[PDB]
């Protein structure tokens, strides 16, 4: 029954800027004891505030919580690269604990153009039967670009397998890795495998190649 | 005034009243009767020992008191202090027989140093009492583990 | 009846005490070859009801007054007879004066017909 | 310096027993609460329960029938049991401490100290080691990027590290992807001065707990 | 009800006791002319009945376990209380709660009419 | 669990029951309530100095209790030691005031000696209690005639 909504459910804004995150209980709570956590990419979640207002130790000064009873809301103000992570609101109330939806924030920045890197098939696994080759975008924002693989001016369409790290916490930049999967028979037809980039920092699509034996 | 008793019915708590008097109150035997010694940090009081110093002060001309109770809470913050005067004097007496440090503590902040004794013994500035082994007293003694806390009176479900 | 208005509040109470039960392992009871001073108590736990615990915490805030002042009044250095003082209150208070039977100050309820 | 260390088996039998085991270091369990939080992978997060050092537990409303936590103060450990295992168990299941205040810092029974997390996959599949296969392009000499393929492995999660820890700067260690086999594959890049590239021999530290395999692959230099 | 088992008794009690008579033969009273601290006693025999006299030695040996047991749980020194407490228990036993003047629990005996 | 009660009706002795209510026990006034300590030898234990030395012991970590009692028997045997540590250290405590040595004994047995002293207080291996003047302590004082017995509670005929 006792169900905490949380509001907004992603947000993404300029570092500097002040990002206030909500978050509203069904029932009034019988014993404030609210807390807020931040949980950076793979990490446990770590403690920000607690007891609606009282920092934990170590957390900046920039993080600021507080409530009403029904409503309560944590501001993390003059935003920095760092603060990218995921946010839950907490309620220990009647022995026992809730949390929330959580909300995702992204910080912004501005444009950085990917840089294209593309992988050859190793020795060893061509021996294996299956061959795969690797199209790599490092460091990039926004998160948003096309990564399209042609092979002999021929698009491949139905074997490529997107993937995309999660923002780096400093400079605030994406990484995208577009893997190609063929068997070794089909790999053989063709010699001339490259992969093109299309971005908001790419005033030109980048396209980089590479030929069969090399 | 008068000491307040507490009344526990089906995980109710009530004062009862000096004047009114309730029937469905009942007492079979004396171990119903319990008195309770309850922390402060339970109440969120500050536990850090510059903070905790300042709720102690020194002042002769009131004898030190004690009473017993017979169960406390176990303390994650509990101080022992051996002040003495810049001679070399002790500062705080030394505990009588029967007194003994608070029996469960996590936390033991052994504080020490050396400072003008303005007074004969140390009492708790907020009223609060210094809580040893099931006896309460107004007065730090010296060496001996406390914990400041408060004293409830009640009587027990049957 | 009580309510809570200390900064803050621990719902839970995590207690220790000696006047519990003994089981009385054969010979434990001898004080010879009974448990050392630390191994005297017992401990508990009341999570189950956060209100109860809370309304304790201002009854102990509550009674400090009146108890600092109790033992000014008397001169012995350690007060045991509180307890016992206030059962002896409770009977004087039901069984003091004459009860009437049906009186409001008299806790005899005549028998079931 | 209190640490929290979950332990359980990465792959659970559908419709079995699922155990798991916390161990407290650094700290005393005695006189502290415990908790259990369990997170399916890309979703919030979800209090299964609590447990005091002296034993009194209380469970999740949703999910008491299903769980049993428990605690052994001689081993310094907690312990939660999930009974009807079933695929919406699959998480990454977390032990925490709630306390309402440690020596003289105050949580506000807000949870501190977390374990670093354990996921269990639950499926009736069975383990299945990885291979891994370097990533090197057609020789070239500004900067340069390298990295290891890890393919096929089930199930999740697979630990990469580069040159044992040496190697931390711009090292881009990609999530999982599922493929149409059913196993998992994702790879490993780093970018690497092409000055230095033929001066320290670059080598992977590859991890799959579930099937017990830790294979190190070098790197061509191509200098 | 008690029965004996210890090894053996003694049937015949010869017993010393202040808690008795004082006659106060003129000026004996005041402590400065009073007896000295031997002659505070007076003295007595209760080789009347064996049986209730082996039945005390049984009683002031099962006893033991009960009374070491509360004095580990009180701190202070000396303990003169118990019999004070003991009278106390006896009322809140018989009108401690609500006394239904049949009812099994209360000890009224309506008039002989 | 709790300290038995002994009604004595008639020359008839019964063990009163914390649960089971009897009218017919009467307490008009406290002095019908009374605390005896009948001594070991009555229950036949061996008497002689060798024998009776075997039942105490010495144990740190217990604080000494003392409870009294108001009516106690004509011992035949008493005890009176004066151990010392090799060193030539006392290895008993002064009797504190008010505990004088028990009333009445006929034969007083004194007995001394030095012997190694493993713990803090003298103790009563088989769970008795040394009787002293209307005192009965858990431990045994030095120099003071003590005579090792057992407490029970009466309340007494009218
Ligand atoms: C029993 O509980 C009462 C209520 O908590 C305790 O009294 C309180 O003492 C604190 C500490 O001095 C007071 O706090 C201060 O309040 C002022 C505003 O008046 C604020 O500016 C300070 O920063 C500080 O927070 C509090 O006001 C006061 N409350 C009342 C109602 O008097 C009392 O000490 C407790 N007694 C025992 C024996 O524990
Ligand atoms: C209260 O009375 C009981 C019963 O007399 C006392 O307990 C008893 O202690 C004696 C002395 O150690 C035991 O005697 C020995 O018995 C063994 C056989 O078990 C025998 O081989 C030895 O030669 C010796 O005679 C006796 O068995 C034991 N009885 C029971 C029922 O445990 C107890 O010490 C008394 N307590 C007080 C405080 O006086």
């Amino acid at each position: 029954e006792i169900v905490l909504t949380q509001s907004p459910g992603t947000l993404s804004l300029s570092p500097g800027e002040r990002a206030t995150l909500s978050c509203r209980a069904s029932q009034s709570v019988s014993s404030s004891y609210f807390a807020w956590y931040q949980q950076k990419p793979g990490q446990a979640p770590r403690l920000l505030i607690s007891g609606t207002s009282t920092r934990a130790p170590g957390i900046p000064d920039r993080f600021s919580g507080s409530g009403s009873g029904t409503d309560f809301t944590l501001t993390i103000s003059r935003l920095e690269p760092e603060d990218f992570a995921v946010y839950f609101c907490q309620q220990y109330g009647n022995s026992l604990y809730t949390f929330g939806q959580g909300t995702k924030l992204e910080i912004k920045r501005t444009a950085a153009a990917p840089s294209v890197f593309i992988f050859p098939p190793s020795d060893e696994q061509l021996k294996s039967g299956t061959a795969s080759v690797v199209c790599l975008l490092n460091n990039f924002y926004p998160r948003e670009a096309k990564v399209q693989w042609k092979v002999d001016n021929a698009l491949q369409s139905g074997n490529s397998q997107e993937s995309v790290t999660e923002q780096d916490s400093k400079d605030s930049t994406y990484s995208l890795s577009s893997t190609l999967t063929l068997s070794k028979a089909d790999y053989e037809k063709h010699k001339v495998y490259a992969c093109e980039v299309t971005h908001q920092g790419l005033s030109s699509p980048v396209t980089k190649s590479f030929n069969r034996g090399e | 005034r008068s000491i307040p008793l507490g009344v526990i019915h089906n995980s109710t708590l009530q004062v009862s009243d000096v004047d009114k008097l309730v029937c469905r109150d009942k007492l079979s035997s004396t171990n119903q009767l319990r008195s309770v010694g309850l922390n402060l940090e339970g109440n969120g009081v500050a536990t850090d020992v510059p903070s905790a110093t300042k709720r102690w002060g020194f002042r002769s001309g009131v004898p030190p008191k004690v009473v017993n109770y017979e169960a406390g809470e176990w303390a994650e913050n509990c101080y022992n202090l051996e002040i003495k005067k810049p001679d070399g004097s002790e500062c705080l007496p030394a505990a009588p027989d029967g007194i003994r440090g608070f029996p469960r503590c996590r936390y033991v902040h052994k504080v020490s140093g050396t400072g003008p004794c303005a007074g004969d013994f140390a009492f708790h500035k907020e009223g609060a009492f210094f809580l040893y082994d099931r006896l309460a007293s107004t007065v730090i003694y010296r060496g001996t583990t406390f914990a400041e806390g408060v004293v409830a009176f009640l009587i027990l479900p049957q | 009846a009580i309510v809570n208005a200390q900064p803050k509040c621990n719902p839970n109470l995590h207690y220790w005490t000696t006047q519990d039960e003994g089981a009385a392992i054969g010979l434990a009871w001898i004080p010879y070859f009974g448990p050392a001073a630390e191994g005297i108590y017992t401990e508990g736990l009341m999570h189950n009801q956060d209100g109860l615990i809370c309304g304790l915490r201002q009854l102990a805030n509550e009674t400090t007054q009146a108890l600092q002042l109790f033992l000014r009044a008397t001169t012995e250095l350690r007060t045991f007879s509180i307890l016992n003082r206030k059962a002896i209150d409770f009977l004087l208070q039901r069984w003091g004066g004459t009860c009437h039977i049906l009186g409001p100050d008299c806790c005899i309820e005549p028998h079931d017909w | 310096q209190v640490q929290l260390q979950e332990s359980g088996p990465g792959l659970g039998k559908p419709s079995e027993t699922l155990s798991l085991s916390c161990t407290v270091s650094g700290a005393s369990i005695r006189g502290y609460f415990w908790n259990w939080i369990r997170q399916p992978p890309g979703k919030g997060l979800e209090w299964i329960g609590y447990i005091h050092s002296t034993g009194s537990t209380n469970y999740n409303p949703s999910l008491k029938s299903r769980v049993t936590i428990s605690v052994d103060t001689s081993k310094n450990q907690v312990s939660l049991n999930v009974n009807s295992v079933t695929a919406a168990d699959t998480a990454v299941y977390f032990c925490a401490r709630g306390a309402w205040n440690v020596a003289t810092v105050y949580y506000y029974y807000g949870m501190d100290v977390w374990g670093q997390g354990t996921l269990v996959t639950v499926s009736s599949a069975s383990f299945k080691g990885p291979s891994v296969f370097p990533l090197a392009p057609s020789s070239k000499s500004g900067t340069a990027a390298l990295g290891c393929l890890v393919k096929d492995y089930f199930p999740e999660p697979v630990t990469v590290s580069w040159n044992s820890g040496a190697l931390t700067s711009g090292v881009h260690t990609f999530p999982a992807v599922l493929q149409s086999s059913g196993l998992y594959s994702l790879s490993s890049v780093v970018t690497v001065p092409s000055s230095s590239l033929g001066t320290q021999t670059y080598i992977c530290n590859v991890n799959h707990k579930p099937s017990n395999t830790k294979v190190d692959k070098k790197v061509e230099p191509k200098s």
